[PDB]
């Protein structure tokens, strides 16, 4: 082991070298520096996993130095490594290396090649800090780092102001989530005196024996930070608009790094959530409603980017549902498989965008199965994995585990929400596939093609010892669960084929109807949450900024100067220059002084 | 014994900057560079020989170094200097910022450049004197000492594109604000000294003897209010902030003037050293009002900074919001919040210095300060928009920079003391991110909104790039390894906090 700091340092070295190159190097040298830093991080991750499995899967700790030390406030700069950290680290490093190789092919001829690779290297380093941190404050360092790198990468084409506006929107919503996370940190340190995860879960049951309200508040604010970073309710409005960036950025954000951070937040702090069952049930409910709304919204999108964005939203909702039903292993397994096939889908859509031009509507393109066969195959495999086609794809086994965990813990409503979501996931995914594709063997594409099949389901995360085991379902009940999930996905595929592959008469009749038009407009704008958040937060912020743009406090502190000038001009009227008035003023003052002396005595 | 030289080396250096202008017009910048280099080196030697990491808290008074010499023996007034960890950190900070101010005023050579350098050195020596003086009359004397070279810098050497009357107006507003507040502080100092004389019978302006002066609650509240008004003008604290954006906008366009006089925080140190120990009960009862004033300062400064079409006014209002954070931190009873306030003062000094220097370079390149007259300057300038991106990230509150360490230790301690105000201040961090991204979008990203923005602009030279990169390195090192600073300020902060919480 003892090379986790290298997995952080190598992307940092790449970011520093590529930033200070500032475009002077050639594209080949900048490409090999960036992808070599990420690939060396992946290779060191492979060696770390080999050494971790060579031992008895024991948790390793590498304390680099001490960050802050003020009395009892002792925040350490320590890295930790267990099965969950190794799983997320391997996912981040490997999928980031594949996306980096794809971008090395993809970004040729673009301005800011080295700037792009510097920002993605800083993204990788920030996420490795996030997953390896042993305390909540270093995890906050990684959290803010991935937020900053996402802002830098979404608005990569800075010349278009829409990309900058989308990047600022993503940064502001994630910073609201990060403020909720900060509240969680403040409550946890005030109650327990530490921010180390193991120390927190050791000390919390003793401290909260009398009152539990502060632990409930801390876990609720942890959930708020998680849904801020994972684009869930009610902080999900940034994900759809974050499509202004390039497709390697979208693949990285939606598969490797950003949306997966909330799941790691809930899973790493699972010990605190188990002592607040209502907050964990809220996590499950938030995931269920988020996946349902994302499935509704993905059905009516006219762009491949937006369909994939709301698909990512619904899959993160599936992970949150798995966490809320105490199926942690299912959540991390679905995390790894979704990272695989969602990276595959986004890189294939990037190839679609490159092969076509101008980012056309999905209805403008049609019958693309013959011009590009391999891209169509990648879209087919990614869609089949996303739709959970049985026994062929890893996403089937991931959703199987999630729904079985929801079954075994007596969560019927979240189970049926997941089944409805799987039906609609197949529906919208193959709606997009059959609209776009009906009517040169690059290595990362092939690797993610292999990993989107059952070969990805052959990889099992080593979570035995970190996360508690989910309660096992009965064999007959879990068999009917497999059968029900399979036929739900199958009739979703068949309905998507009957509905959009052909003359498309019935969908046109449904969409042109007045309730159909109303529901399509409602679901196209992500259920009106962007409109509500605009009208509730952005409009009064701009209104107060315009109302205060000429400093009112400065004016009400400058009015003594106005009174001074006015009183001085009024007093200067007595200096009229007339001697008779001067004598009169002396006699008036004499009268006043004498009367004052007689009155006061 | 070196503290008199810590104040006198800037003054003798400024005199030499004036006097050696006759041998050459490129000479006074050099003499300023050596005298601020020796001041910085003397402060660093005081850091190295002090052993501030090993010293423990023993209560006020506890000075690592001291100096006394009688000045006005009729009133019991002496030149009485003393240094501890907090004063040492402020002195090292103002020495470093003085060196950066000399470097920023380089390549600006004209007649009476030596007078500019003399005014600069007298400002810096007055700042060092405020940080070192531990008797009240000398503290007040140094407090009003900086404002006359500051006034003449703003009014005579200020923003050359102004009308000439607006510079005088901003300088007069700044001088009147600061000197009226200082006079109210002098009334409080005089009444405290007279209360002590009526208690004992001896004249003393020494802060050590004025501690534990028996007085009633109303008198102590009034004295604390006079001190607080003086410290509230210069912090700034709303609504006494109005001098700051006008003084920044009309300051000399290099920005070295901002670093030397306007950007250092003698007011927060003044609150910590002379408000909490001298009037602990009155500060305890004034803490809700001051904390709510800090909250209003955070949000008012953020909303003002978002509404500016001017870069310099934007950065001034960023200073207003961050000092709202520090003002919340000071009136807690937490050692952690005070250490965060110290880190926040140092980090805000570094970050605002970088922001102001970069704005000066940008104005030199494009000859305008309107954010609506530029856009997409990332594609036109080699080094500046990336470093400005870093400093906007630093003032945003990003981890890895010392601003985050300061703000978050402040908020941890404040939440231990007052949770609601902490919650509202963290939403202030959200507002800070909003204005930082707004500035970045309006200036360096997008399309060119004018003809000057659509032109290739010359790159930064080695000197200005090196001072910006030094600021970057110091901010990153403060963010990742803030422990030497905490170890330096630990004993002083512990003395102040243990005095404040044990007398209430
Ligand atoms: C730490 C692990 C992760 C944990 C989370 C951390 C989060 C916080 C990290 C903050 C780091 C800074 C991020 C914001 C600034 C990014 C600057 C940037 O965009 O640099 C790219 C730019 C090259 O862009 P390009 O367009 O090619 O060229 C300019 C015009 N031709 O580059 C340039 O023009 C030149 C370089 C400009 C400044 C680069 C960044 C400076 C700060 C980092 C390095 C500091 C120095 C190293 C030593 C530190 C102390 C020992
Ligand atoms: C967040 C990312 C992960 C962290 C690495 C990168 C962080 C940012 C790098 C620049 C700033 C570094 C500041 C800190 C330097 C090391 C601090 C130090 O000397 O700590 C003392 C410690 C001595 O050991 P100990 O007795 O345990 O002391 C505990 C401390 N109270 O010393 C030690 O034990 C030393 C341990 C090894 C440290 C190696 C650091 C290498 C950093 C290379 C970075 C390259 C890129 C720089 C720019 C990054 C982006 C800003
Ligand atoms: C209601 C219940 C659920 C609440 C969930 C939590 C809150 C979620 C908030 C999400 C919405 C945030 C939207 C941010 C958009 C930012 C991007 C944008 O629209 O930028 C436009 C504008 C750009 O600025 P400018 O440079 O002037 O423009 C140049 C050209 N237009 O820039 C702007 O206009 C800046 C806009 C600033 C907005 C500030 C938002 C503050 C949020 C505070 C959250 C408080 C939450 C708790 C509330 C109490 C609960 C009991
Ligand atoms: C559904 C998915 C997840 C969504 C996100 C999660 C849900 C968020 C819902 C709320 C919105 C965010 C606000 C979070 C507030 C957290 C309050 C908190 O932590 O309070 C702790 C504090 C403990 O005090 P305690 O120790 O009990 O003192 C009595 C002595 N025993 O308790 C108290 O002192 C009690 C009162 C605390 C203060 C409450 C109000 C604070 C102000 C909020 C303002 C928000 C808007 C700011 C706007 C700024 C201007 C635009
Ligand atoms: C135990 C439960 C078992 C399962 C029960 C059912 C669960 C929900 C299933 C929903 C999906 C059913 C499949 C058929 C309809 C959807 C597919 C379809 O036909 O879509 C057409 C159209 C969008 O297609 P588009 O691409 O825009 O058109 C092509 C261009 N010519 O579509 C539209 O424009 C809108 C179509 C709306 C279809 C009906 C939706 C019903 C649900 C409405 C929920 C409203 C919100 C919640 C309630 C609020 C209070 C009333
Ligand atoms: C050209 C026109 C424009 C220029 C000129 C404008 C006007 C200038 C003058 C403004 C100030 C007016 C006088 C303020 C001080 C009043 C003092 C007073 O009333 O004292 C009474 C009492 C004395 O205390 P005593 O009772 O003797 O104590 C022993 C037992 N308790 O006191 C007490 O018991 C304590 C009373 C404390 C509160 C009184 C002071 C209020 C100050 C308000 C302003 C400051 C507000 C806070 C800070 C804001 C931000 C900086
Ligand atoms: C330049 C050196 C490149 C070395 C690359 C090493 C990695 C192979 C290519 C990426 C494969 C990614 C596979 C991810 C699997 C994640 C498994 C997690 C198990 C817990």
């Amino acid at each position: 082991m003892n090379m986790l700091a290298l997995t952080i340092i190598l992307p940092l070295i790449g970011f520093v070298l590529l930033a200070f190159s500032r475009g002077r190097w050639s594209e080949n040298v900048s490409a090999i520096v960036g992808v070599g830093s990420v690939g060396l991080a992946a290779l060191v991750t492979a060696f770390i996993g080999v050494d971790f499995f060579a031992n008895g899967e024991q948790t390793y700790s590498q304390p680099l130095w001490t960050w802050m030390s003020v009395g009892d406030f002792n925040i350490g700069f320590n890295l930790v490594l267990d099965g969950l950290s190794l799983t997320m680290l391997s996912v981040v490093t490997g999928v980031g290396f594949l996306i980096h190789m794809y971008a090395s092919w993809y970004m040729r001829g673009e301005e800011g090649y080295s700037r792009f690779f510097a920002y993605t290297n800083l993204f990788i380093a920030s996420m490795v800090v996030l997953v390896l941190a042993d305390n909540l404050l270093l995890m906050y360092l990684g959290w803010e780092g991935v937020g900053l790198c996402s802002y830098l990468l979404i608005g990569f084409y800075y010349t278009d102001p829409k990309n900058g506006a989308a990047a600022m929107k993503a940064f502001v919503v994630t910073r609201v989530g990060d403020v909720f996370l900060a509240f969680a940190l403040f409550i946890l340190y005030n109650e327990l005196g530490t921010l180390n995860f193991r120390e927190m879960v050791e000390l919390a049951p003793a401290h909260f024996a009398d009152g539990n309200n502060m632990l409930m508040w801390a876990t609720l604010m942890l959930l708020g930070g998680a849904v801020g970073k994972s684009a869930q309710l009610p902080l999900q409005t940034w994900l759809a608009d974050a499509m202004a960036g390039p497709t390697p950025v979208s693949a990285l954000i939606h598969a490797a790094t950003m949306v997966t951070a909330g799941v790691y937040l809930i899973a790493r702090t699972h010990g605190l959530f188990l002592m607040t069952p209502e907050v964990l049930h809220l996590v499950g409910i938030v995931g269920a409603v988020t996946l349902l709304l994302a499935g509704f919204a993905a059905l009516v999108q006219t762009d491949i980017k937006r369909v994939l964005a709301y698909s990512t939203m619904s899959q993160i909702g599936y992970m949150f549902l798995a966490l809320g039903v105490q199926a942690w292993d299912a959540a991390i397994f679905h995390l790894m498989t979704h990272a695989f096939f969602k990276a595959l889908l986004f890189l294939a859509s990037g190839s679609v965008i490159l092969a076509c031009h101008h980012e056309q509507n999905i209805f403008k393109m049609g019958g693309l199965r013959k011009s590009i066969p391999l891209v169509y195959l990648c879209f087919l495999v990614g869609g089949a994995a996303l739709s959970a086609l049985p026994l062929v794809t890893a996403g089937f086994f991931s959703k199987d585990e999630i729904l079985a965990g929801a079954m075994a813990n007596g969560h019927i409503n979240l189970m049926v929400a997941g089944l409805v979501g799987a039906f609609m996931t197949s529906l919208y995914t193959f709606r997009m596939i059959f609209i776009v594709f009906h009517g040169t063997h690059s290595l990362p594409l092939i690797v993610l093609l292999i990993l989107s099949t059952f070969v990805g389901a052959l990889i099992v995360p080593p979570l035995q010892g970190v996360l508690p085991q989910t309660t096992e379902l009965a064999h007959g009940s879990m068999l009917t669960l497999e059968i029900t999930s399979g036929v739900v996905a199958v009739v979703g595929i068949l309905l998507a084929a009957w509905l959009w592959l052909g003359k498309r008469t019935l969908v046109t009749s449904i969409a042109n109807s007045a309730p159909g038009r109303l529901l399509g407009t409602w679901w196209y704008n992500a259920w009106g949450f962007d409109w509500l958040y605009d009208k509730v937060f952005v409009k009064p912020f701009l209104g107060i900024a315009w109302l205060l743009k000429r400093d009112p406090l400065n004016s009400m502190m400058n009015i003594p100067a106005v009174l001074s000038r006015f009183a001085g001009k009024g007093l200067l009227l007595s200096e009229n220059g007339y001697l008779r008035w001067y004598v009169a003023s002396m006699s008036i003052g004499a009268v006043v002084v004498l009367a004052l002396l007689m009155v006061l005595r | 014994m070196l503290l008199p030289w810590l104040i006198l080396i800037p003054f003798i250096g400024g005199f030499l900057c004036w006097q050696t202008e006759r041998f050459g017009v490129k000479v006074p910048r050099w003499i300023a560079l050596i005298t601020m280099g020796l001041t910085l080196a003397l402060s660093l030697q005081l850091w190295l020989q002090g052993g501030y990491s090993l010293t423990q808290s023993a209560g006020i008074p506890q000075w690592q170094s001291e100096f006394d010499m009688p000045w006005i023996p009729r009133f019991g007034i002496s030149i009485h200097l003393a240094i501890d960890g907090l004063s040492l950190l402020m002195v090292v900070l103002t020495g470093l910022l003085g060196v950066l101010a000399v470097l920023c005023s380089w390549k600006e050579i004209e007649k009476y450049q030596g007078f500019f350098h003399l005014n600069l050195m007298w400002i810096l020596g007055g700042v060092i004197g405020v940080f070192l003086a531990i008797d009240m009359f000398l503290f007040f004397f140094f407090w009003e000492m900086m404002l006359v070279p500051m006034y003449f810098l703003i009014a005579l050497w200020g923003h050359k594109a102004s009308d000439g009357k607006t510079r005088i107006t901003a300088a007069t507003k700044f001088f009147i604000y600061t000197q009226a507040s200082g006079l109210v502080m002098l009334i409080a100092i005089l009444a405290l000294v007279f209360v002590h004389y009526n208690a004992t019978g001896v004249w003393t302006f020494n802060y050590e003897e004025l501690l534990n002066t028996p007085m009633s609650s109303g008198v102590e509240y009034l004295l604390m209010l006079g001190f607080f008004i003086a410290f509230a003008v210069k912090m700034p604290v709303v609504p006494l902030h109005g001098w700051l954006p006008d003084a920044h906008s009309q300051a000399p366009t290099a920005g070295s003037v901002d670093l030397a006089g306007i950007l250092l925080k003698t007011a927060a140190y003044g609150l910590l050293r002379f408000s909490l120990p001298l009037f602990p009960n009155a500060s305890a009862e004034f803490a809700p009002i001051a904390m709510w004033l800090g909250v209003i300062g955070i949000f008012y400064g953020a909303w003002m900074a978002f509404a500016q079409t001017d870069i310099k006014r934007l950065i001034a209002y960023t200073s207003v919001s961050h000092m709202g954070f520090v003002l919340i931190a000071i009136y807690t009873g937490s050692q952690l919040a005070y250490q965060g306030a110290v880190i926040q003062m140092i980090a805000h000094g570094l970050s605002a210095a970088g922001l102001f220097i970069l704005c000066g370079q940008l104005y030199e390149r494009i000859h305008t300060r309107d954010m609506r007259m530029m856009g997409g300057l990332w594609s036109k300038m080699k080094w500046l928009p990336a470093l400005s991106l870093f400093f906007a990230v630093a003032t945003l509150g990003m981890p890895g920079t010392g601003n985050f360490v300061g703000e978050f230790m402040i908020l941890f301690g404040s939440f231990q003391v007052v949770p609601v105000i902490t919650v509202i201040s963290t939403f202030g961090l959200v507002f800070a991110s909003v204005y930082s991204l707004a500035m970045l979008h309006r200036a360096y990203f997008g399309k060119a909104k004018s003809q000057i923005a659509s032109q290739e602009l010359p790159g930064m030279s080695l000197r200005e790039l090196f001072m910006i990169l030094l600021l970057v390195v110091l901010l990153v090192l403060l963010g990742f390894y803030p422990q030497p600073i905490l170890d330096t300020s630990h004993s002083a902060i512990g003395n102040i906090q243990q005095w404040f919480v044990n007398s209430v």
